[PDB]
């Protein structure tokens, strides 16, 4: 009988990932539009 | 809405103007300090006819 796997695993680091969110979408529309800046929050289209 | 005038800057500017008006009023009229309350007896004159 030798050292076990769980007992040996008590001395090991796990690789932890950042939390995964399944509702993330590629959001293509935001990538496809052209964005113009509005200096003070008002945009008049003549 | 901070272009071309900063909104916080103007808000604080008008606040400080009102506060300094109140400060002058208290320099004249406060009950703790204030010129009209800290005038010694004998330093108070009265008009003779009412008009200055």
């Amino acid at each position: 009988l030798a050292l076990r796997d769980v007992a040996a695993r008590q001395l090991a680091n796990a690789t932890k990932t950042v939390p995964q969110l399944r509702t993330i979408t590629p959001r293509w529309l935001v990538r496809l539009l052209h964005w113009t800046p509005v200096e003070a929050g008002i945009y008049r289209v003549n | 809405y901070s272009n071309p005038h900063d909104q916080i800057r103007e808000q604080l500017r008008l606040t400080i103007e009102i506060m300094k008006e109140r400060q002058e009023s208290e320099l004249i009229n406060s009950r703790e300090y204030g010129l009209l309350n800290n005038v010694a007896p004998g330093q108070l004159v009265h008009t003779r006819n009412g008009a200055p």
